[PDB]
Parts: C-alpha cells; structure tokens; sequence
C-alpha cells in the first residue's frame, strides 16, 4: 500500500528526481494526512462571468 | 390470479391515495380517458401551463348528511373546486383552463341499513329556475363552490317579483330541467346500492364544443346525487349516514396568463 | 458501495392492486416504499448503513468499573491495600443497555485501563512513582488474603504490570464462554429441587443466574512499598466488545435497572404526559 | 505499491 | 389496525403535512397534503408512508426547528357506523417503521437510561 | 387454484389433527423450522432418544377464560407440557432434551364481539418478582406447568420480608421485564383480532446458546399472551370467552438417560 | 502478510481511490482491530416470519 | 510542473487592437499581461503558486478555545471540577477571518489538544500527575450534571484520556454537516412567524443562527479524586480543515466582529489618512 | 447591541426592498427594540468594505455608457433545495458609485426599476398555505 | 501482500 512521489526539490545539496513515501495507517479517511498535490483552475468565472466573452484586443462594448 | 378484485380499489394521483374495499368496478365516462390537447387540435397559439402533481390530486369537500328527508344533492365542475389549493389558483390566472376528473363518491352504512344512491355525471347541467323569469339564475347562484346545491319535490315558484332571488329552484323528479330522472342512466353514472357497495368512481374526460374554454364562465361537467330509494334503518325514523364526495383534476392545463380574477360571490 | 435502495420514478394509479391495505395480524410489517402510495421521482440514493452496522454500534470503549486500592502503611483493621472486582458489564447501565437489545452474543473482548491517583492527608513527605499489579484469577485459583501473599506470584494466572504515567494499559481476551454463545438472559436456574431432598435450602437457586462465579475475578493492588504518606489510586476499567455477532432481537431496557436480573422496582412510569390531538 |  | 367488530364500518383520512405552514386543525386543511382515505373492511390495517422530503441531507434526532419534519393528524372520512346490538365504540392500535431508505449516523449516548451515584 | 386460502389451515402432527376456517395465515419464528442436532453441532456423544409420535403430537393445555378485566396470560416452555404424557416422561428420564413447537392458540367469537389478543413467542423470557430480593423468585413459583400465570396491571412489591412469596409480579405494560409492551413485537408474534381471525398458530425453533440443555432447570421459550385491544359485546358489561391453547413439540431429542428426576412442586 | 483496502473517502482533498495497509502482529485472532468491513442482510426473519411469504400488491388476507 | 506562465518578447505597435481600453461595466477584469501594453523581453518564468492553494492556505492548527478545569476538594458552591466548550470557529477571529473568505466550505477536521496546568497555592504538599478525560457530547446526549457522575461512563460518545506531560492529543473528524457544504454564512431563520401563531413568540428566531446546538460540546473534566492541594488546569485547542474545499468567495471582515454573525458595534473606520497626491 | 436579533419580519422587506444608510445609527430604544437591519453603505451593510464587492456577481450602469444590467444567477446554497420561506438565497445590493448629476441642478431624480424573473424553478412537500406574519 |  505504499504510494511513492517525487518531491518538488528547492535547495539542491551538493551530491536527479528525488521521491518520499507515504502509507495510511487508518481506515477512515478523514485520519489522512493532507497529499498538498492541488491542482489549479481559471479565474474566468470570477474574473469574466460575461455571457459572450470577448477578447482583450476587440472593444469591450461594440 | 393471486386473489384481485373488482371491489377493492386503490386509486393515486399526486401526494393523495384512495382505498376502497367494496366498490362497484368504476366507469370511464364515454369510454374515455383524460387527456392533453395535442398541437392539430390546438386553438390558443400560447405556451400552455401544465402544473402535474400540484393540482392533479384528489381534493375532498365538505361533507354532506344523508337523512329520510334528503331529495338530493348537486354540484358542478369546475366550480366545486375553485378555492382548491393551487388548482383554484391557476384557474384563476388564467383566461383558458381544461381538466378532466376522477370523481370518487363516498358513502358506508352497515349490513342492516337500506338504500341506494344515484351518481350521475351529466355534461352541460342546465338547471331551471326560480320565476316567470327566464333564463334568470344569477351567476353567484348557479355557482355554490364547493357547497352545492339541493333538490326540492316540487316547483316552488319564487313569488316576490319586485326583489327576485334569481335561483335555481331544481325539482328532483325532473332532474332539476325539465326531462324525466328515470333516463338519467343515459348519463355516465354509478349507483351506490348500501347492500353492494360503499362507493362510486367515475372518471372524467373534457367535455366541450371546444378544446378549452374559461373555467370561470363555464361550467363543463355536473354532478348529480340523488337518492334512488331512501335511506332507511333498523326502525330508527331519523337516520343519518355521511356522504363524502373527493374529486381530482387530470390533465389539466392552462393558457391565456394574466393578473388574478376575482369573482364577486356576493 | 454499500448505498441504499435508490427511489423509483412513480406516477398515479388505477389499480386492482392495494398496497397500502394489509393485515397487521398475520406478524409481518408491510414493505411499503414511498412510491407505493404517492408519485415519486427518480432519486440516486448515496446514503449508507455503515455507522449502524453491530461492530460500528459497540466499537467503543465503555467505563464497567472502577476499583479503589490505597498503598499505605499495613495497620490491623479492614483496609485496601488490594482490591478485588467481579468481571462483569452489570455494575453500570450505559453498556448493559445496549448489549441487551440482543438475547445472546458472541465476541472477543478488549480491556483497557485508566489509573489515576492522589495524595490523601495534607502531608507528610511525598511518594515515588508506582507500579500496580493487575492480576485475573480465573473461578477455582486461590484468591488473595493479604496485599503481598504467595498468590500474586502469579505463575500461571495472567497478570499486568502498569506503570503510573504510562499510556494507559491494554489487554485483549478471547470469546471465553462455556456455551457456543453468551446468554444476555436464562430463563432458568442452576438447581431444581428434588423431591427427595432431606432441607429444602439443598435444591435452592437465584432465578437467571447460572455459574456462582461468571468469569472471576480482578484483584488489583499496588506493588510498591508504601511511603510514610498515604496515596490512594483508581483504576478506570473501559470494556469494549471486538468481532462481533448477535442473535434474537429485544425490546430495550425502558425503567431503571434493580439488579444483575431483568427487576424492577420503582421509576416506572417512563412516558410524559402529551395530549392526544397535540403536535 | 501505488508510486505515481 | 382497526380493533372493532366485523359489523362495524368506516371511512378514516390519515395525512401528512411537510413542515413550513400551520399544522392542521381541520380535514380540509389536512386534505392538501400527503394521505390516505383508508376504508375500513377485511382488510383490517392500513398504511400511510411519510416519504423522504427534507431539505438537509440528515435531519437531528433532537428537536430543532432548522430540521423539523412536519404533522401526521388523522380525521374521520365519514363515520363509523355500526348496526344495532354492535358496540358502537372501539379501538384503534397504531404502528411504526422505518422504510428500506432510511439510515442514521454519528453514534451516540441515550437519555433514555441513566445511573444515581 | 382449485380453491386455495390463508385462512384455512389444516395441521396435522402425530395421531393429532388441527382445523381452522379463520386464520391469518402463519408464523415460523425467525424464518427457522424445528430440525434435529447436526453431527458438526453435537456434543453429548451417547445415541439421543427420538420419541417422534408418542411425542411430537398436539398437546391441549386447560381451558382459561377471556373477560372485561382480563390483564393477560403467560407460559414457558417446556415446562408448560412437563406433565404431558410421553413427552413429560422423556424430559424427566434424561438430564438432557431439546424439541421445537408448534403453538397453536385458539379464541373464536362472534362478528358483533370485539377485541384483540397479542400472541408472543419470547427466547428467555426472564420475568421480574415481588421484592426487594433481586433475582429471588423460587423455582416451583417461575414454573407454574399447565396452568401458567398472569399479569397485572400495576407493580404490588411482596411486602412481607419474615415469610416472603418469592413470586413474580409481571406488570402487562412493561412486558413483566422492565421494558415497555409495544416494541415486544420484534418477538416473533401473530394478533388474534376478532373481526379477522378465530386463532394464530406459530413455530418455534430451539433456541439457545447451547445445541441441547437441561429442559428441568431451563425454560427455552416463552408464550405471552396479552389483550392489546379489550373484550367488548354488544352492551353487556361483563362479557366472557374462552382462550385455548394447544401445542406440539417438534424434532424432540433426549441424551442422558438414567433413574427418573422428580422435582419439588410444593 | 500486508492487508491493502481502499478507503470508502467521504471529504475529498483538491489534489481517485486511496488505500490504507494493515499488518497483524499477533498469533491470537482476539488481539486483532476490527475490520469494519461488515456485510449486511435482510430484515425478512424478523420483519416477515410468515410460512407462505406474500406480495405487497395483493391481500394479506385471501 | 505548477510554474507561472512566461513571459513572452514583445516588440513595438501601430494597430487597431487596442487592449489597454476597456469597459468595467460589464462586469468584467481586463484580461491583460506587461506585453500588451509595453515591450518585453523573453522570461522563463519558474515562480508558482503552490502555498497559495486552499489546502496550503488553511494548513495550520489554529487556537480556537481555552478550556479552565480545576481539580480541587468538591466544596459546595459553583466550581470548575468540570468544564463544557460548543464546538466552534468563532470564539477566536484569526481563523475565522480565514474561513469566511468563502461562503461555503467542506473539509476533514484535525483537532489538537495543548494541555498546561499550575499550583493555585501557595502551599499544601502537592500533586501526583493528572489524566484528564475530554468527552464529545454530540446534540441529544446527556449532558453531565457532576464531575463524577454517569455520562462520564462514556459507552457511545468518543472521549478521550489525556496524560499530562504526554504529547498534545490529536485526533480527526470526518466532514459532518447535515448539508452537502458548510454554510460560513446564512441568511435565514430556523422558524417563520406565521399568521395564526398564538404568542408572536412561537415564531421567533435569532436572524443567521440554524440549529441550536450546531455540533455540541465537548465535556473537559480532570478524572484523578481530588488532592489536597488545588490544581488549575487549561486546555487549549487548537482546529485545523484538511482536504479542504471552499466555494463563493467573500471580502474579510474590515471592521471587529461583534459576536457570532455578521454585526458591527465599533471601530467602523478600518482606513488610514493619506493625502491624495502623497506618496 | 443585541447580536442576531433583526427580526424575520424586518429582514424581509418583500419587494420593497430596503436601504443603506451612510453611518451607524445604534437603535438605541432597549425597552421596545426595532429590530430592524442598520446597512451602512461603505461596509455593504455587513462589516466588509465595498470596493471589494466587486468579488461577487456584478455589473455598473455607468450612464455615459448603458441604461441597464443584466444578471443571471443559478441557484447558490449547501443544499440542492431549501424552504424559500424561512430562507433567502441571493441578495441584490444596488449602491451610487458615483453620485447622480445633472447640469447645475443641485436636485435631480430618475427612476430605478428592477424587473426580474424565476427560472428553472421546482417546488417540493405540497400541503396547505404558509402565510406569514408580516406585521 | 493480500491486497483486497
Ligand atoms: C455477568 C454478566 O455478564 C456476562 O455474561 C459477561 C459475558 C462476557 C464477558 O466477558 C468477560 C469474560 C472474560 C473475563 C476476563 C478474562 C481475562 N481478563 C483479563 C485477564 C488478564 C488481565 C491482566 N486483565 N484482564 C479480563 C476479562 C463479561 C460479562
Ligand atoms: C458555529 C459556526 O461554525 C461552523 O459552522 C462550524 C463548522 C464545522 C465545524 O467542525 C466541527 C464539527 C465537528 C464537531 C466535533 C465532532 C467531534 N469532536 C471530537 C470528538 C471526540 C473527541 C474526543 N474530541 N473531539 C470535535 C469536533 C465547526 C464549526
Ligand atoms: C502496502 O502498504 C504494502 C507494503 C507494506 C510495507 C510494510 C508496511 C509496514 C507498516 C504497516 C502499517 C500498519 C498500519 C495499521
Ligand atoms: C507480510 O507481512 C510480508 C511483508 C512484511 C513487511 C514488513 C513488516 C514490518 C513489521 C513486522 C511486524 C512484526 C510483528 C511481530
């Protein structure tokens, strides 16, 4: 049941894809720690919710 | 197979179920079920409302008593249910409105009371009147909501001329307009025979010269109770029984919106 | 998945078919679903049984006792350097309630235990950290008469050594009983009287028990010592019920508890006062 | 093992 | 379950109003909700299901007006009618349980059994 | 087909036959028939005994009386049947019996009487006593035979300490254990409610922690039979029917013959 | 002598089937946590004992 | 990778596409980059927004509730022998400030326990190490009435046992909202007022507040007898949301919060003076 | 400086709607108290600062450019359904960004009307009418 | 192992 991830390495020491290993220990998955792995989005529905969305070159209003 | 019969009855429409356990198998006015206009029969051009569950559900009124002296009882449809729920609403916001109904008529005694209720389902009742004057009958009283009207033995002419009741005055023999009651069974009906069952179930179809019309100006179906032979008991002289009459809308649909009629019952 | 029934899409009914009518005499429940007796839509159910399965109903550790033992200076009059308890889930209700919605169980058991402790008197000096002795002797092996006796050399009887300070101590314990299962109930006695028997005090019996001494006993004691000042202990013990099963269903304990047997005696009166045609 |  | 005799008769509306408006205090309000007309007969026992309508996922066991889930009243379709030599009052028993959808969560300790020290 | 119904059983066992024209069908507790000890269930390893007809035959238990006042009845099995003829013998002759039941509980009256009888069939059904004395109650009063017991309606605690009753005191709606009489249905049950049915008529299994037990010293069944809805006729104040009950036992096996136990009834 | 199970997860993370891993450390079945892991079953013995078992669109009693 | 878009050359324009002007109105922000609006050069961009995600954001154990337990003789008067705290975010401002950036959220819980304690006194001899027992009495539940009495039996609510001087005690919940999201935010009642009420106090509710118990409580007592000498002790816990999601975002709180909705009482004047044209 | 305590007939103006006002006016009355919201326009009504309102839905009728606004709002809750009744899913705040102005006439006026319409709508647990106690 |  191990699950093994590459780590996104900052400060390189001195010494390549280096990885850690990760087993859940509970049944319930609530007890899991946090995998931090979080994919991201667009802002567009907050930042263009507009019903024809234009583009950035064209004239707002037309 | 298994152990079905044609007096046990469970009918359900909505959020509403009726049982029955003895029923006289139930009629289907005209051989007709209930059912929407379609599109090359259709006649205002407008998006109909079709409100389901919401006004298609059985809808009880208030109940009647059944004595010696009873001539009988009416009603008429739309009318009966114009205050019902959210049926009477749409009925009202709307200039166009057709329905069929399933009319479920409820009446039990025991195995030692006598009787027998006629049930007719007559379409276009016309009833006669008061007066001299014809064609009379104001329309706050050819429309008693869900109170109905009653039958009399006899034409009581109303006599006061100069401040008119303008009423009905409908003679049970005559079936209240001027034909003999006897061929009333012409109609689609049921009897409740005390002896053989405790209920009667008649379903409704639209009946109309028209696809739709206005369920405030016009009447579409009549419901006619009139005791057949009369209730007797034991030797008890004053008996009394319930008569329960639930009716629900089906297919009902609307057209013509506007802002709400409201009809001077006064 | 382990989700329930989802609803069915229901529309209206003429029908021959009644399920809304039945006959309660018969013993069975009528299994009516919603869509039986009003129009319903389709829903996909997502809801689930998992938190009122058996094992999910008893796994929790649940507090049946708590034994008192004192380490102080041996005097010469009724004191407790040791104490003895009777295993038991009897002598509190919380667990006994639900256990007894079932006529017979079947389980392994999981003991864990809570010891806190106190200085008794104002003072007189201090104490250092004590170990106490949890020794289970099963019906038949000697008991202890003296907190430091020969029988808590503990040979073959299982025994625990807890540290005071230390996470709190754990054991577990087979299914232990006589019987393919555990009886919640007997309807019975452990003797008849016999006709032919010289007092009739010879065939006497409580109703519902069966064995004199269950499953034995618990003595306890602290193994230290004692100090010149008093310190008395209290070990919590919490039961909890592991790979369960159950068998015959019961109506639950609706008046206080009088007793080891199914007695009642007053309080019972369980129901308040509402008014027939109040919400 | 599951390594991703 | 109808407990009166075989010659006795009846007609009896039991209903469902979901929570928000007044609770009913007549047939007629009563009417406009979920219910059943149960005739009485051979037959003897009828069943009314209150269906799922909620608007949280998992109601409170508790009282609370955030999770309330509304009025069962009962009222008399017509009458009971007996003949004579019949008693002309009887019982009524009634019944409670859950359907195949129902479900509950997060365990917890009864009020209904306690311990004095 | 051909004519088939639930309300008409016939039950036949041994040289004994059962009619009735008014049941309501019937009950096998926890969907479990009687059955004979497996050889992978065995532990006593002397040859059993197997009476089978001599037996397992229709047992009728003396006659009680259904009134007005009425509060309930009470049985336990085997103890109920200790004396009768070759069965009783059996469970006296060996240290060990097991045997299932067919209980079959009979009260007929008329279509203008009225009431209804709960008909419990309870797995150790422990029952509570007069005292102060916890688990006091003495064997010869928690074993009446034939006759059985009855409840009552409120707690009377046996107050005479010096020469105590050691009896039950079994209050009705608390199920004579400290529970509380409606949720006794999830026992295994049937109601004899006089409008639908003369009788109810249930199987039990043998059910126990243990494949085989002393049948002297422990009662596996308990009959609890209580009146849910009360006798009433007509105007007559104080109505009286009679209440029979007749039982079978089913797939009876003995080990541990030896010199016959005869226990102290006094 | 690893056990792997999937966690039936009820709160998602924004990072799918996630695995939890069991081991026994005792010879003595009693030592072991329980599995949570539980089958269920039909009421029917209880809430239908009835010798001939009938459909809830017919009569209860013929 | 999770870096940042780069940034692109761009070199000089005489057009008619025109992305520095807009219209706000619509409803819209002006989707622009440096390049559309001045020239620039070709950056491989490796910045990225990974402690910025809504898991790393709320990834922290907040303090949200200091729980004050004595331990001390059971005199006769109100005391603290034991405590009860109603599970909340908003009896603290710095995690609520967080959480209310959303108006809906769902997540796991993490709970943290910090437990310190102290002599009240001057002196009376002194105190052997204390276990400590914090109940979860979820809405329904007895609540207890007395540091010692039955609820505290604890047969189906969760507690646990803390050893001072132990590590913190930790343990998670799983998301357990009656809806399919947290609301940080309602505006409703829990009850209409309706025509036909009798008192118009049937009806009345507190504006934004839902159930009254919202979660329940958690119980805090100190299971050791009391010593001689008086112990006081603080539980301090601290919340953290893990598998956090979060839906319809809100401006933060500018102004003090005055209780548990949205009211304002004072300090209604969050901005600083600065002149118009002043740097 | 009673929390939570606007009263359900107060927070519901019906089409009415009510009003921000430009400060804090504490209702001062203890003994027969208003009940009532006190929405200073800066904090939107609720603790915040506007110029961050621009987060939720919005459009400007800035009148050298539109006459109007138009928005669709999908059903927002934690809840697929709810009581309408005891509940209000979306708030329409509508506020002056900038202050109406017309040629030197210190006091101008024109009409503000909002028209709006239901969509997708779907009701649920039929039986008698609420009716409200507005007073 | 015995993955399930
Ligand atoms: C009297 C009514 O209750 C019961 O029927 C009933 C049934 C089963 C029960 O399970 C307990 C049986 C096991 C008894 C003991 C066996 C061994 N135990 C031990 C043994 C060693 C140690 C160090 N600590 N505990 C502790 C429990 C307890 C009670
Ligand atoms: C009132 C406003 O805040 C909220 O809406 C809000 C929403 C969600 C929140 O999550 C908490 C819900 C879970 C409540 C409790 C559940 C169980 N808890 C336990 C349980 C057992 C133990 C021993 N220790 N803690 C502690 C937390 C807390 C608050
Ligand atoms: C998948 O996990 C298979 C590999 C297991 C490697 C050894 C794991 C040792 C840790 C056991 C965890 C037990 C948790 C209850
Ligand atoms: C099956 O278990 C084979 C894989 C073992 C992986 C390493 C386990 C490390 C833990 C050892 C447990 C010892 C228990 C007495």
């Amino acid at each position: 049941g191990a699950q093994v991830s590459s780590q996104k390495v900052g400060a390189h020491e001195n010494s390549s894809t280096i990885n850690y290993t990760t087993i859940n220990y509970y049944k319930d998955s609530a007890s899991n720690a946090a995998s931090k792995q979080d994919y991201s989005q667009d802002p567009s529905k907050f930042t263009e919710p507009l019903k024809d969305v234009l583009i950035k070159t064209a004239p707002a209003l037309n | 197979a298994c152990g079905y019969s044609d007096r046990v009855l469970q009918l359900t429409l909505g959020n509403s179920t009726i049982t029955t356990q003895e029923a006289a198998n139930s009629v289907v006015a005209y051989g007709r079920w209930p059912e929407f206009i379609r599109d090359d029969e259709a006649n205002p051009v407008d998006q109909p409302t079709e409100p389901d569950v919401a006004t298609c559900r059985f809808y009880t009124l208030d109940t009647v008593m059944w004595g010696k002296e009873s001539k009988g009882w009416w009603w008429k449809l739309p009318d009966a249910l114009r205050d019902m729920g959210l049926f009477g609403q749409n009925m009202y916001y709307h200039y166009l409105g057709r329905s069929g109904y399933t009319v479920h008529v409820q009446c039990n005694a025991s195995k030692f009371h006598q009787g027998a209720l006629g049930v007719f389902a007559i379409p276009e009742y016309c009833l006669a009147g008061d007066s001299d004057k014809q064609r009379y009958t104001s329309y706050a009283n050819a429309n008693p909501g869900e109170r109905g009207g009653k039958f009399y033995s006899q034409f009581n002419k109303d006599n006061a001329v100069t401040s008119p009741k303008r009423e009905f005055c409908p003679v049970d023999y005559l079936l209240g307009c001027g034909v003999l009651l006897g061929n009333a069974f012409v109609y689609p009906h049921q009897i409740i025979n005390l002896r053989t069952n405790n209920s009667a179930t008649i379903v409704l179809p639209y009946v109309n010269a028209l696809a739709i019309d206005s369920m405030v100006k016009h009447n579409n179906w009549g419901i006619a109770i009139l005791p057949l032979s009369p209730l007797d008991f034991a030797q008890d002289s004053s008996v009394e029984i319930p008569i329960t009459v639930t009716i629900a809308p089906m297919c009902s649909e609307f057209n013509g919106l506007r802002n709400v009629t409201a009809p001077k019952f006064q | 998945q382990d989700s329930l029934p989802d609803t069915k899409a229901s529309g209206p009914a003429h029908s021959k078919e009644v399920p809304a009518l039945t006959a309660v005499e018969t013993g069975a429940t009528n299994p009516l679903a919603p869509s039986d007796t009003v129009q319903t839509r389709h829903v996909v159910q997502r809801r689930s049984r998992s938190e009122s399965t058996i094992e999910s109903f008893f796994a929790r550790g649940a507090c049946v006792a708590i034994i008192e033992v004192d380490n102080e200076q041996p005097t010469t009059r009724a004191q407790k350097l040791f104490a003895m308890w009777r295993i038991t889930y009897k002598d509190t209700v919380q667990l006994r309630r639900k256990l007894e919605f079932f006529t017979y169980s079947r389980f392994d058991m999981e003991f864990t235990f809570v010891v806190t402790a106190n200085f008794t008197n104002a003072n007189n000096g201090h104490a250092l950290n004590q170990v106490y002795q949890i020794m289970y002797i099963p019906p038949g092996a000697p008991t202890p008469k003296s907190w430091d006796d020969y029988t808590w050399q503990t040979s073959s009887n299982p025994s625990i050594f807890y540290t005071y300070g230390a996470a709190p101590a754990r054991i577990s314990v087979p299914y232990v009983g006589l019987a393919n299962a555990y009886s919640h109930f007997y309807d019975g006695f452990a003797k008849v009287p016999l006709k032919t028997d010289a007092n009739d005090q010879i065939g006497d019996s409580l109703y519902s028990a069966m064995t004199v001494d269950d499953f034995g006993v618990l003595a306890v004691r602290v193994v230290n010592d004692h100090n010149p000042t008093k310190v008395t202990s209290k070990v919590r013990i919490y039961m909890k019920p592991k790979h369960v099963r159950v068998w015959c269903p019961r109506p639950p304990r609706a008046v206080p508890y009088y007793g080891p047997g199914v007695d009642y005696r007053n309080n019972l009166d369980p129901l308040s006062e509402k008014g027939l045609t109040t919400y | 093992i599951s390594e991703v | 379950l109808f407990c009166g005799s075989m010659m006795a008769t009846g007609k009896i509306l039991v209903a469902y109003a979901p929570p928000g408006a007044q609770p009913p205090t007549s047939r007629k309000e009563a009417m406009l909700g979920t219910h059943v007309i149960w005739d009485l007969g051979l037959q003897s026992s009828c069943t009314m299901v209150v269906p799922w309508i909620s608007n949280v996922t998992y109601r409170q066991t508790t009282q609370d007006s955030f999770t309330e889930g509304g009025y069962i009243s009962m009222f008399y379709q017509t009458r009971i009618v007996v003949p004579l030599s019949t008693p002309k009052s009887m019982s009524m028993l009634g019944f409670v349980s859950a359907c195949n959808d129902f479900s509950v969560r997060l365990l917890r300790d009864t009020t209904h059994i306690s311990q004095s020290a």
